[PDB]
């Protein structure tokens, strides 16, 4: 049978520019038939430079391939693959409003109420529910990999560094690496390992990221007072009219005791009743799969 | 950057 991702090139059109990504260029368009009862589908086209190495490929391809496992209201979806001929395209999901933290820093009085970023923060615990569900380390949460739709409803959208963790539950990074360090958990920081847990100390620092308007964290330390500062207990500070529910949240998933933060299940619970009435009917939390 | 070299 037919490789259900593949598309033909000619069913996919490029109507303007977004922005550089990390292997190309990525443009806004239209693609026919990706989307079931929908002749087209408006779509986001990330293209890898004709002359990039075959590494650089292979990690793009990767990142599709990873994606073609997900299935959830909150994660952005991969909708196609063009795999013959050049250049070699992903079409994705269109999410209008760009990432959450360019969103967030818009909405600077220089250059979002209680409710709303309840909201949004739900919305990002359900995608890393759903994620971790399915055995799959994130690793690199934060604003700048969620993106926002039209409606203003954020999903995680990057996954580049995503590990499935099905036979140990974990993921060791070995060797050199170019880390979100300022994202990262204690231990993660220490020793490399990174699981279901160091995913929540990561979503406590976006919780951070929104309440302050995607101010830059430990801004004013260097890498190494980060690294310092984080390992020995250190946090972030409780941003300015920040909303309880997030400092209690920020908290609980900033303990230093892994075994002692909620999962992100645990989180959206906490929160439930704070989010719109829709989120029953599109959330992974009150899906059949989530039991 | 966000991302720094990191070693283990
Ligand atoms: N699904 C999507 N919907 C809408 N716009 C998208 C999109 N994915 C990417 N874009 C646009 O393309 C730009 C570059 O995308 P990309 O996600 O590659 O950013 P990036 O360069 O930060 C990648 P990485 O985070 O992997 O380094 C974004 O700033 C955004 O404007």
């Amino acid at each position: 049978v037919p490789d259900e991702w593949e598309v033909a090139r000619e069913k996919i059109t490029m109507s303007r520019e977004l922005g550089q990504g990390s292997f190309g260029m990525v443009y806004e368009g239209v693609a026919k038939g990706v989307v079931k009862d929908e002749p087209e589908t408006r779509v986001a086209i990330k293209t890898v430079n004709e002359a990039a190495s075959m590494r650089e490929r292979i990690e793009f391809l990767n990142e599709a391939s990873v994606m073609k496992e997900f299935n959830c209201h909150h994660v952005v979806r991969l909708l196609g693959v063009v795999s013959q001929g050049q250049p070699t395209l992903v079409i994705m999901e269109l999410m209008t409003r760009g990432d959450l933290k360019s969103y967030l820093r818009s909405l600077r009085p220089e250059m979002p109420s209680l409710s709303k970023m309840i909201q949004m923060a739900g919305e990002i615990a359900d995608g890393m529910a759903y994620l971790n569900a399915n055995k799959f380390v994130h690793r690199d949460l934060a604003a700048r990999n969620c993106m926002v739709a039209e409606d203003f409803t954020v999903k995680i959208g990057d996954f580049g560094m995503t590990r499935d963790i099905y036979e140990t539950d974990y993921y060791r990074k070995g060797g050199k690496g170019l880390l979100p360090v300022r994202w990262m958990s204690p231990e993660s920081l220490k020793d490399g390992v990174f699981t279901t847990y160091s995913d929540v100390w990561s979503f406590g620092v976006v919780l951070w990221e929104i309440a302050t308007l995607a101010e830059q964290p430990y801004q004013g330390l260097s890498n190494e007072q980060v690294l310092r500062f984080v390992m020995e207990g250190g946090l972030l500070d409780k941003p300015d009219n920040c909303p309880d529910m997030l400092l209690e949240l920020m908290r609980m998933c900033w303990q230093y005791n892994p075994k002692m933060r909620p999962s992100f299940l645990e989180i959206i619970s906490s929160i439930k009743e704070e989010m719109e009435p829709g989120f029953r009917e599109v959330s992974f939390y009150y899906s059949e799969e989530n039991k | 950057g966000e991302y720094v070299n990191i070693e283990f």
